[PDB]
RNA sequence: CGUGGAGGUCAGUGACGAAGCCUAGACCGUAAGGUCGGGUCGAACGGCCUCUAGUGCAGAUCUUGGUGGUAGUAGC
RNA sequence: AUGGUGAA
RNA sequence: GUUUGACCUCAAAUCAGGUAGGAGUACCCGCUGAACUUAUAUCAAUAAGCGGAGGAAAAGAAACCAACCGGGAUUGCCUUAGUAACGCGAGUGAAGCGGCAAAAGCUCAAAUUUGAAAUCUGGUACCUUCGGUGCCCGAGUUGUAAUUUGGAGAGGGCAACUUUGGGGCCGUUCCUUGUCUAUGUUCCUUGGAACAGGACGUCAUAGAGGGUGAGAAUCCCGUGUGGCGAGGAGUGCGGUUCUUUGUAAAGUGCCUUCGAAGAGUCGAGUUGUUUGGGAAUGCAGCUCUAAGUGGGUGGUUCCAUCUAAAGCUAAAUAUUGGCGAGAGACCGAUAGCGAACAAGUACAGUGAUGGAAAGAUGAAAAGAACUUUGAAAAGAGAGUGAAAAAGUACGU
């Protein structure tokens, strides 16, 4: 068997670091004993556990960074979206929909009407 | 006569001229000409790995959605 | 196409899309009455003729009241600010109905409005009061 | 493909080499070097007179000639001997041309439609289809042309109320309107006298 | 005759899709009919076949043989049934590959997911 | 060499676009109201054809202003002048018929 | 790939045949040294002829 | 315009005018608009320049001087060059064929 | 006369064997070619009216591929 | 002819 | 005041907020650009090279076309038309009108808000965050806020004038996406295997298609029609509503007073380029350089049309590149893209570059257990498989 992400989600940073250190030590010991046996499948399991622990730690760090950057604009680029280079620029919806006073007055005075031509 | 090129490693880096006769290194623009259709094909996008360009089409199909599922 | 061959060979998976059927299938979404009566089986011109609504005002190129009453059925189906009301009250119980005198009221008529505008505003205020 | 053949790079050695003057590929080591190219006689070379997209595909036909052909095809359907010579099993039809009551157009279920067709002597024609189903002969088996079958009876209606959908699934049977009366359906393979099952409304509207 | 324009009646496309279909799709592909006795019970004709299910062979040289499925070979588009093996000349026993479409299910291995699927498919339990 | 192999495809695309426009524009007749115009060049001086839009004078005579007329799907031309008092009368009659035959829904 | 399949299995057959030949030679030498081993092997190995495998 | 645009890549060329001249040099004043600035982006009268289609207008000759140099104007004076000097070659050198030959 | 494909047609042929190939087998036609007798073969093809062409080889110091005399010779 | 490569 | 501070200019910051490089390149927009090929003409405003964006690009609402009873953005097709015109040979070669597809018009400059720079960038605290409010600072008066582009337009008075915005919720439209929705495996013959023939049943708005030991509607996956969901885009619209705000804004007719239009620009001159263009129009260097009842474009001694030297705009339009789909009277391993397979791979070249050969066992490896001659390779027995006259050198 192996560790589960949801189980680690309920552990503090220090506990996650200790678990990561223990798993790394176990992986190193297994690697030192790799030639002792023809094949030990537990190496893959411990590697997957280490990867999951690292992912959980990175997620916690990123959530903390987001929390400490809450509210203020111009947040670090990494936390921003990754749509594409072209879509980031070019008149975001509010700027695109902006209308001058004259055009707004003309639209309000003479808005497009719905009608039918039989009677 | 020639050495491996850092940009492409084609072994076409002229020591005397300190430039690559294939990709044009260290020129800013990668060397390529219309008459060299075979040369263009040999270096056309897709021959390599396309680490980021591969998933662009898949991401667009989802509208560049951001977040996570709701279960 | 080198890119097409790589994509087909790659295990990433094509972002498959299917919208050919929806090109022919169009849903009317500009009127509730028409939507409940529109027949997708018939063509746009055929549906317009069935509902009685003209499709093309000009003569169509080439060769060639059941529901209209519903639209006609639905076809047949301001206030003054507190400060403005107070100012009109001062005009009233300073001059009454003599708009000519009110036109020269420097103290109350801060803005030199015409007699017609003053009388119209006074009538509007009266309509909502005694 | 236009680029076919011309992709290879080759040049003519010329006289003095005691070999054919056909252009040959340059280079060496790959084996392809020295191989002839740029010729319909050469393997992998450009084919003589490559086929081009701008070949005349469609053929213009006079409208009056089309109307005459359609009228002749329709008239050929009223002759039992001519229809029999077309291969349709009309030996047991009550009358020719066959006219059915207008209620036929209102049939929705396929079972009812096929039962009605069988009851009017069209059972033999229907059975003719689904028995001649044979695999395509030649290279057309793998070009979306695997299966071929004999044409079934044709049903003509003044207006559609479900008959077209009812008879769509049954093999061989085809449905058409009086306004169109497709010549291809009427006379498949440039052959006159197809078995057509008309309707009272369609018969009246034909006038 | 097809009516939707989003479905292609091309032999080449169907052949390419079938051979390159993923395991998840192959699970739907590897479906076998249920015995009429079970059909009256659950009111369902065919269900996906899994290892724990018991099936009966009704086609091929091994007709009339029934047993539990040892494994589901999705890669080879075949399944293996217990007691259905080919005895090699060396004494080894090799299970005989069988397509699920040629086998009739005599018993079904019930589970929460299996019961949910049966209910979703209009069946009764 | 260019060959129009997409004639049927182009026709289908145009029909689909018109159907989509009708779906988006259900009550209006997919277009505006055009005037009657006499063609020039002698050879066509005796031919009457649809124009771009009614003149300002025609719209004013019809009983409505150009700004409001444009919202009722009436084409208005600000550069076309009136010189013969028969096409003007025909256009006025056409505009009156259009006004009589139109039903306008309220804003709310 | 046809060439890959042909080449890979061609080498495998040669190695298998060489190993079988060496094993058979060593077994023959040991049987010459110890004939009883040949009898023990024969008592457990049968040619499994069609006649010997009658199905009653 | 091209010289100023190349150096000021982030800027967009809007127009230019003459200011002074010399026996050895001629001086022109060029106006450029920064589409990145939020003031221009939120300005309806000028937010159109932010569209990517208007990138390097002077390079494609879309400016007042560029359009004039292309001979794009209404009148018989520019009939032969109404829509450029390149598309005409494609128009005249293309043999149009229909499904049913005319 | 013959072939690639298509519309029609024989409710055609065919795992009780379709195509191809071989045949010191015969039959039919002046011929292009077609039919059948026998062996291998295994899963498509043909009788006939039309449409269609990348449609028929004895050579082009022809192209791709395969095999001989020279020759177990010169030669290493 | 155009675009590039090398060099007692 | 022998002194301080402002305006203007010039530099530094690993200061805060921002952007351009390149790749791709079939289509577009500009510069540049030859020869073979044919008797300045012509290949040819082509090939190649250079710079710039997109899903289309340019152009686009006349200093237009016309001399008619006048038409009224640009764009693409037919037609005009192989005509005018040029060259007068060879040949090149348009455009108005007419029909079709689609139609949306607008944004600045120019006359004082002056009884109130009322405008906006940026920092900060909050909120209902593609943003909103309060405060602060700066940009701006060498002009940011209202209106107007001759189609005029503006300041006032009279209609017993007319009219009015903002934000959520669910529905509705679209995108992604999961799922349900009919019928034999009945009998006989043959076959290794029935998916083959005959007999008897059933569904068909589902007999397109694929797989299952050989041609399967009824074995499965699937197709026809409908049903049930989940996550996103959006104000295209129907309700539900919470707000409205203020002597606030807009539209029509009448009466009065005003009433502003783009200069090294047109044009002439001169030197090169472009067209088959006779009024080189158009574009390119430069001496010169104008008026506002004016100027441009034309035909007749007068009249006809427009208002250039500023800009934006979806539509019909192109597409051998990209993503994703539907098809072929197309080729079928010497064919078809060079590449059906370890194909731009092996391989050759100091390098720009060139560049192939290679598909199929058998249904299932059941891939020959075991004996035996064999430096190693192959055989002889024996055996699976319908076939080894299918041996991983395998469809014939
Ligand atoms: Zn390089």
């Amino acid at each position: 068997a192996g560790v589960k992400a949801y189980e680690l989600r309920t552990k503090s940073k220090e506990q996650l670091a200790s678990q990561l250190v223990d798993l790394k030590k176990e992986l190193a010991e297994l690697k030192v004993q790799k030639l002792s046996r023809p094949s030990l499948p537990k190496i893959k399991t411990v590697r997957k556990s280490i990867a999951c622990v690292l992912t959980v730690i990175n997620e916690q760090q990123r959530e903390a960074v987001r929390q400490l950057y809450k509210g203020k604009k111009y947040q670090p680029k990494d936390l921003r979206a990754k749509k594409t280079r072209a879509l980031r620029r070019a008149l975001t919806k509010f700027e695109a929909s902006q209308v001058t006073e004259k055009q707004r007055k003309k639209q309000i005075a003479f808005p497009q009407r719905k009608y039918a031509i039989k009677a | 006569s020639h050495t491996l090129c850092n940009r492409c490693g084609r072994r076409s880096f002229h020591v005397q001229k300190k430039t690559c006769s294939s990709c044009g290194y260290p020129a800013a623009k990668t060397r390529s000409y219309n008459w060299g259709a075979k040369a263009k094909r040999r270096h056309t996008t897709g021959t390599g790995r396309m680490r980021y360009l591969k998933h662009v089409s898949r991401r667009f199909k989802n509208g560049f959605q951001t977040g996570s599922a709701s279960k | 196409s080198v890119r097409k061959r790589k994509m087909n060979r790659s295990s990433v998976g094509k972002a498959t899309r299917r919208n050919k059927d929806k090109q022919r299938k169009i849903n009317i979404q500009s009127n509730p009455i028409i939507a409940a009566n529109w027949d997708y089986s018939l063509t746009m011109a055929q549906n317009y003729k069935k509902l009685g609504l003209r499709a093309k005002l000009q003569t169509p190129a080439g060769g060639k009241e059941t529901e209209v009453v519903k639209k006609l059925e639905e076809l047949a189906s301001r206030s003054q600010s507190e400060r403005e009301e107070e100012w009109l009250e001062k005009l009233y119980k300073k001059h009454g109905d003599d708009y000519k005198k009110m036109f020269f009221d420097k103290k109350l008529n801060i803005y030199q409005q015409s007699e017609g505008d003053l009388k119209r505003r006074l009538l509007r205020w009266k309509k909502r009061n005694g | 493909s236009e680029k076919a053949g011309h992709q290879t790079s080759a040049e003519s050695w010329g006289t003095g080499r005691a070999v054919a003057r056909i252009p040959r590929v340059g280079g060496g080591g790959t084996g392809r070097s020295g191989q002839g190219a740029f010729g319909n006689m050469c393997r992998g070379g450009r084919m003589f007179a490559p086929t081009k997209t701008w070949r005349k595909w469609n053929v213009k036909v006079n409208h009056n000639e089309k109307r005459y052909a359609t009228a002749s095809a329709i008239a050929a359907t009223a002759v039992a001997s001519l229809v029999l010579a077309r291969g349709h099993r009309v030996e047991k039809i009550p009358e020719i041309p066959l006219v059915v009551s207008t209620d036929l157009e209102s049939i929705q279920k396929t079972k009812e439609a096929v039962a009605a067709l069988k009851a009017v002597g069209a059972h033999s024609d229907l059975l003719k289809v689904l028995k001649s189903k044979k695999l395509r002969a030649g290279k057309g088996k793998y070009r979306n042309r695997r299966w071929t079958q004999r044409r079934g009876p044709l049903v003509v209606y003044a207006e559609d109320n479900g008959i077209v959908k009812a008879l769509r699934n049954v093999p061989g049977v085809e449905t058409a309107n009086v306004a169109s009366l497709n010549l291809l359906q009427l006379a498949p393979g440039a052959h006159l006298g197809r078995f057509v099952i008309w309707t009272e409304a369609a018969f009246t509207k034909l006038d | 005759a097809k009516q939707s324009l989003d479905v292609s009646s091309d032999r080449r496309k169907a052949r390419k899709a079938y051979f390159t279909a993923p395991s998840s799709q192959r699970r739907v592909l590897l479906s076998a009919p249920l015995s009429k006795e079970l059909r009256a019970q659950y009111g369902i004709k065919a269900l996906p076949i899994r290892r724990d299910d018991e099936v009966l062979v009704v086609r091929g040289s091994k007709k009339g043989q029934e047993g539990k499925i040892s494994s589901v070979y999705r890669l080879k588009f075949a399944v293996q049934v217990d007691k259905v093996t080919k005895e090699k000349v060396n004494g080894a026993s090799v299970p005989i590959n069988l397509h699920p479409s040629k086998l009739v299910i005599t018993k079904l291995h019930l589970d929460k997911d299996r019961k949910a699927l049966i209910q979703r498919k209009g069946g009764k339990l | 060499v260019k060959v129009h192999f997409d004639q049927a495809g182009k026709k289908v695309s145009r029909r689909n676009a018109r159907a989509t426009r009708a779906a988006k524009i259900a009550p209006r007749p997919l277009d505006l109201l055009r005037p009657v115009v006499r063609a020039p060049t002698v050879k066509y001086n005796r031919k009457v054809r649809a124009g771009r839009g009614f003149t300002l004078a025609e719209v004013k005579a019809a009983g409505l202003t150009a700004a409001y007329a444009r919202t009722i799907g009436i084409a208005v031309d600000h550069r076309r002048q009136n010189r013969n008092q028969e096409i003007f009368d025909a256009n006025v009659q056409r505009l009156k018929e259009y006004q009589s035959k139109i039903i306008v829904f309220p804003r709310n | 790939n046809k060439l890959k399949r042909q080449e890979i299995f061609a080498d495998i057959k040669h190695e298998k045949n060489k190993e079988r030949h060496t094993m058979r030679r060593k077994r023959a030498k040991e049987e010459r040294e110890n004939p009883e081993l040949r009898e023990q092997r024969l008592k457990e190995n049968v040619t499994q002829t069609i006649e010997n495998t009658r199905v009653y | 315009e091209e010289r100023v645009g190349r150096r000021a890549a982030n800027l967009r060329v809007l127009n230019s005018y003459w200011v002074n001249q010399d026996s050895t040099y001629k001086y022109f004043e060029v106006i450029l608009v920064d589409p990145q600035h939020k003031a221009i982006r939120r300005d309806a009268r000028y937010n159109w320049i932010c569209d990517p289609v208007h990138k390097h207008r002077e390079a494609r000759g879309l400016t007042a001087t560029g359009k004039k140099s292309r001979g794009i104007n209404k009148g018989h004076k520019f009939n032969n060059t109404k829509a450029g000097r390149r598309k005409t070659w494609k128009r005249q050198n293309t043999l149009s064929l229909w499904r049913y030959r005319k």
